[PDB]
């Protein structure tokens, strides 16, 4: 069957440019219509350009403002896609697909990560979420950690070393305008082992070689 | 298999109506030149043009001509309506040795070349002539470049001509050039043609100093424009097909084809080299 | 453009129970040839997009007999006989007569819950954050269904905008829960600039919105 | 113009009639249910295309008055089997053969039913009657079985000789038993020798049998108007769009005749010998 | 003319004794596919399997599949000896319709899906085989893989599951990959097969809490493995030669050769191709 193998994550500051790679293997691009389909995180999906069989062109998408750029190497057989001027919602994963609108076949690609943030490498920081007062009348503990600021994804975070895994809630990081992540980890506890048991969430950021713990106290 | 890849020897000739324009294009069968008599007053789905088609008059040149060749085939008929044109003192019915028809000068039917008069006069002309009727009207007129200054005056007097044509909210005016151009058929000279729709209730104005070649009448336009053309060497056989391309018509139920993107009709999608199951 | 108006958005099914999405279109999607060129997709969570039904209602291949699809013109719809955990996703429908293909907004298939309520907490930032010049107050909703939530930011009753960011978990695989996370990033001048601090949750379980609030 | 046309399709089409392909199975064989011919279930067709190349995959039987079935069959157009229960007394039911192996387990027409006499050496008159109080006509398939010798016939049936005699309100058949041993097919050297019986709305069938009955499970529903036919040709089913089928392929022309083949279905040209002038 | 560059058309039958999988490739033949049945107890000095091969049971893969591959071919015989499994309180015989054999749900023939009990419990089943025999015992056995948790437990109960095999001097365990995946014949998930080898005297066990695909029995292992085999789509005809290629087979005297790489027997040598002597 056709494999469709796409490039690498790729990480440019705003107002670059990249560059997608799509390497077809099992069928002859000289004999495949490409198309390409963006998708904004928690969104939908987003058609881009592609190859049109009749009319023999490649068409692309207006609404990109002529940014994209398909070129083809047959020796290679894989496509570019170039899209220049980033800005700040040209974010998510960008995929090659021989549509069926052009190809009686249909397959697609595992996707190109474009995360326009300017910034390098940073690690996190950890900030305890104190016992929520708040939880008057709810007779349980809610309790967390605040991992803040660091680049690139992803934080592994753990309570007690793996022991603690129930009512454990690791949030999705969101990218601030920053150009650096952060999550919000919750658990939550019996309301009497506030003074019986001690909690203590462990993060570990690999890009960073970086393993802090924190103590979450009342 | 999905994906049709065997298409028939030949052009189905039903149920879609095809009309074989054989040795004359589109152009020439407007313009009426030399075999293309054969169009005169015919109906068609389909224009059949073939591409061993040959120029059978003057030399000519069309300004967009991919646009009037779109809307002779758009129309689906060539319903000439003749008309008189009152021309002043001017000489009519020109004919040409590059147009020979039956081995007699002659030109389009459809045309006709204005020169001076025996008295060596080239009056204006302002002839006005108003579409009162049902349905829009397509004018077909040309202008007449010739090879030297002495050539210009020797036909119109007057050096430089000048041919406009205008209606109530379009104007086109067109000063002849002048200059030896490449031997075509036996003559340096060649002809612009243009083309003017009139709309019902409009106007149309032929002005001119010299160098007109004066429409005869002009075609019906449908009101409803379906018909398209297709320019392809296979014959016309006896199958029964609504899909047709350029290398020949297909009976499928097939979803999909790998044969020509140049199709028309009741087609499958056109897909690019190759084809699988499921 | 060719618009696409899949309906419903959100379809929360119950497990060995069926299932229907409408496509609607805003041109006749039928080709002379009578093949409808509208395909279905299901892009499964953390997943490239896969292909359900083409061609109209032809099931495309190796999908499970339980799929299956109808329609012509301008109005489709994908069905499902038996729906299963193996069937979680977002699906989309295309447009395969023009080429510049529209998809359609894609309707989420959640697993029916009971509604339940959002359990509402508050968090102020710690002494330790700031000590580097910035707080961050963070809401949490836990435990809660649907996954359509608001929340409003107040301080000194006055509401926030901009200065928020939220973020929500997948569904839960036991209780089918969503729990939803909302943190307000402060510099160090304004957070000390206020003292009341609060967090309004609007939710389908709750009759009336539930705040949350501290004074520092 | 030519007016025969000489060139066919090198399939046939199944559009717009509706073609189902027998395969492996001729018609005879899909109505008795041979190993092999489960796919035909239930089939609706207005051309059954029954294969040169099939096989008989079960008892080696003969038909006397082979055509009339045959045609009764492919003129009906579908394969609905009703099953019934018949109250059949004291014999042995479902009887195997060697010869009708599906997956190599001995097995027999799914649509019959071998009656043998029982374990206690007993094979009483069986005397049922079915009557048609539907809207529809019934169509009852039956054999007779002819052992190879003596000593089988009253192994299997233990009277000697046999009677199958089936009967309605103004008709009656009976057979007897030619028992004699045959040349080998298949493995055995007995035979069957099938009959069927057309049973109308308001009449009565009986069975009465003293052996070597092939009772039938049922009946097929015949087709209140009747149509569709059958071609045994080898030419593969293709993708295209025609009305017109023969033995050697479809037929996609305008030409009023044809030389192609005699054997032409539905709206298909006049066969004409041979050549072609104008 | 040293170089030989006419090949037959077809695969000659003798002297070496050939089988054809026909729509089996080796692997479904040893797993018992459905439509491999005709292979059951068939010897082979070249299996002649064939591209044109189908999958015709529940979507699986095989870690080191071009071993697996070359064993069941070197040793050249599909002798395969059923073994009572005691098996407690789960269920046994799990058919799928990914499998279907004549339209009815079935499932290899060699190997036994385990499921979970009708009272929701899946009991640590530790079975282990001795190997008295003079003959080395070759299981095959796979592990399930579901698409989601709630696919774990409704079969398996134990969430998540092991798998676990282990003999005198090896022990191999996998944990189940639960994800939805492309759909494949009607089937979300996947199965991992594996093999091991137990020699005379040695022992096997089999250790689980859920996810198993049980052998019934093992398959004999010949002392001397001579056999081998050959994937070519070209027909065996009713030529006599002893040198076989991908392209058919070959009868010549030359040294030399330069039609097929792919060369099994009595060949001359495959030159890099050449125009002359
Ligand atoms: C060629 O002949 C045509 C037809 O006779 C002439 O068209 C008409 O010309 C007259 C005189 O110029 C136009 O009258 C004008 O009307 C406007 C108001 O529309 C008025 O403001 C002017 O003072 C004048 O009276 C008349 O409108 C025009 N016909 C139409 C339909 O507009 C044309 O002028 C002649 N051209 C030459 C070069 O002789
Ligand atoms: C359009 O689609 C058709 C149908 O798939 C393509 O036909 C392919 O043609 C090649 C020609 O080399 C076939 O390969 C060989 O054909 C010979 C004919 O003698 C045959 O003996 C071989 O066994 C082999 O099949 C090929 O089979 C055939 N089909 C496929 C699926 O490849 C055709 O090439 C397509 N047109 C274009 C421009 O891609
Ligand atoms: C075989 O079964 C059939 C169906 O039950 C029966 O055949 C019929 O038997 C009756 C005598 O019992 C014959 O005489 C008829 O009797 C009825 C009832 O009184 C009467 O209404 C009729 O006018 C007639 O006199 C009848 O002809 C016969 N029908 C046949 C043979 O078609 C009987 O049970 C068994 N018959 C035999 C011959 O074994
Ligand atoms: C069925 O009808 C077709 C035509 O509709 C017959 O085709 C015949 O094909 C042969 C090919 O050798 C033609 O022979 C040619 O005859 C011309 C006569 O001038 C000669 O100049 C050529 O050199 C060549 O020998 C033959 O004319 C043609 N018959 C026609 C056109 O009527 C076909 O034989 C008929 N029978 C069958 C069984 O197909
Ligand atoms: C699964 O069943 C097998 C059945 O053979 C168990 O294998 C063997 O079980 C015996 C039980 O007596 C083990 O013997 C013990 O060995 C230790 C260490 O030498 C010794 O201290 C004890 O007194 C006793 O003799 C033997 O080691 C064991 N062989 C193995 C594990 O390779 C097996 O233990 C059972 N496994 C489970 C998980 O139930
Ligand atoms: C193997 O060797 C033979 C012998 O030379 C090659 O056969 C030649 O093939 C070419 C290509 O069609 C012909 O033009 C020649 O006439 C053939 N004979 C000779 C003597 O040259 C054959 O091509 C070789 N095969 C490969 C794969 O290289």
């Amino acid at each position: 069957e056709v494999q469709l193998v796409q490039s690498g994550a790729e990480v440019k500051k705003p107002g670059a440019s990249v560059k997608v790679s799509c390497k077809v293997s099992g069928y002859r691009l000289t004999a495949l219509s490409m198309h390409w389909v963006r998708q904004a995180p928690g969104k939908g999906l987003e058609w881009m350009g592609g190859f049109d069989p009749e009319e023999d062109e490649t068409i692309y998408a207006q609404n990109f403002q002529g940014r994209v750029t398909l070129t083809e190497d047959t020796s290679t057989d894989t496509v570019y896609m170039e899209l220049s001027s980033l800005r700040s919602e040209d974010t998510g994963v960008y995929y090659c697909a021989t549509l069926m609108g052009a190809n009686p076949f249909d397959y697609w690609g595992q996707g190109t990560l474009i995360i326009v943030s300017g910034a390098s490498t940073k690690g996190p920081s950890v900030f305890p979420l104190a016992p929520s007062s708040k939880s008057t009348s709810g007779g349980t503990a809610a309790l967390g950690c605040l991992v803040k600021d660091y680049f690139p994804e992803p934080v592994t975070v753990s309570w007690n070393s793996g022991a603690l895994t129930s009512g454990v809630h690791t949030f999705p990081a969101v990218l601030q305008s920053s150009g650096l992540y952060s999550l919000s980890s919750v658990v939550t506890v019996p309301s009497s082992s506030l003074g019986t048991q001690t909690y203590i969430c462990n993060v570990n950021h690999k890009p960073s070689n970086t393993k802090v713990d924190k103590r979450v106290e009342p | 298999e999905l994906v049709e890849s065997q298409h028939l020897p030949e052009l189905c000739p039903s149920p879609l109506r095809l009309v074989d324009g054989q040795t004359c294009d589109i152009v020439n069968g407007a313009l009426g030149s030399p075999g293309c008599d054969h169009l005169n007053g015919a109906e068609w789905d389909i224009f059949i043009e073939r591409p061993t088609a040959v120029d059978t008059c003057y030399p000519f040149d069309v300004p967009d001509y991919q646009s009037l060749r779109s809307i002779l085939a758009n129309n689906g008929k060539f319903e000439f309506i003749a008309e008189e044109f009152q021309w002043s003192t001017v000489k009519q019915n020109g004919k040409s040795g590059a147009c020979k028809r039956a081995n007699v000068n002659d030109f389009f039917n459809r045309l006709n070349w204005l020169t001076k008069s025996d008295g060596n006069a080239y009056p204006l002309q302002n002839l006005t002539k108003i579409n009162n009727g049902d349905y829009a009207r397509l004018y077909i007129w040309g202008v007449h470049h010739p090879s030297t200054d002495t050539e210009q005056t020797n036909l119109y007097k007057n050096n430089p001509g000048r041919v406009t044509v205008s209606t109530k909210t379009s104007q086109t005016s067109v000063v002849p050039n002048i200059g030896s151009r490449p031997w075509v058929r036996g003559q340096s000279g060649r002809i612009s043609f243009y083309w003017t729709i009139v709309e019902p209730g409009d106007l149309i104005v032929f002005n001119t100093i010299g160098n007109l070649i004066a429409p005869r009448g002009h075609y019906k336009l449908n009101s409803q424009k379906k018909s398209t053309i297709l320019n392809t060497a296979v014959p016309i056989g006896s199958c029964v097909s609504k899909c047709h391309t350029d290398r020949g018509s297909i009976t499928t139920t097939k979803p999909f084809q790998n044969i020509s993107r140049i199709s028309i009709g009741d087609c499958p999608k056109y897909v690019k080299q190759g084809s699988l199951k499921l | 453009d060719i618009v696409m108006t899949q309906s419903p958005s959100s379809l929360p099914v119950t497990p060995g129970e069926p299932a229907s999405i409408s496509c609607r279109s805003s041109q006749s999607l039928l080709h002379s040839n009578g093949y409808n060129y509208l395909d279905w997709y299901l892009q499964k969570p953390g997943q490239s997009p896969q292909l359900l039904i083409y061609l109209g209602s032809n099931r495309a291949s190796g999908v499970p007999d339980r799929f299956s699809g109808s329609g012509s013109g301008t109005d489709f719809t994908l069905k499902i006989s038996r729906v299963e955990a193996e069937d979680v996703g977002v699906y989309y429908c295309k447009q395969a007569l023009q080429t510049l293909y529209t998809f359609g907004q894609g309707t989420k298939l959640e697993i029916k819950r009971t509604v339940a309520a959002p359990s509402v907490f508050i968090f102020p930032p710690s002494d330790e954050q700031l000590k580097s010049g910035t707080a961050s107050v963070v809401c949490l909703l836990n435990n809660f269904y649907p996954r359509e939530a608001k929340v409003q930011w107040k301080v000194d009753n006055a509401l926030q905008s901009g200065n928020s960011q939220e973020s929500v978990t997948e569904q839960d695989s036991k209780d089918s829960t969503y729990s939803l996370s909302s943190t307000l990033t402060l510099s160090k001048a304004d957070y000390e600039k206020h003292k009341v601090y609060a967090c309004e949750v609007t939710h389908q379980g709750l009759s009336s919105p539930v705040t949350k609030s501290f004074n520092r």
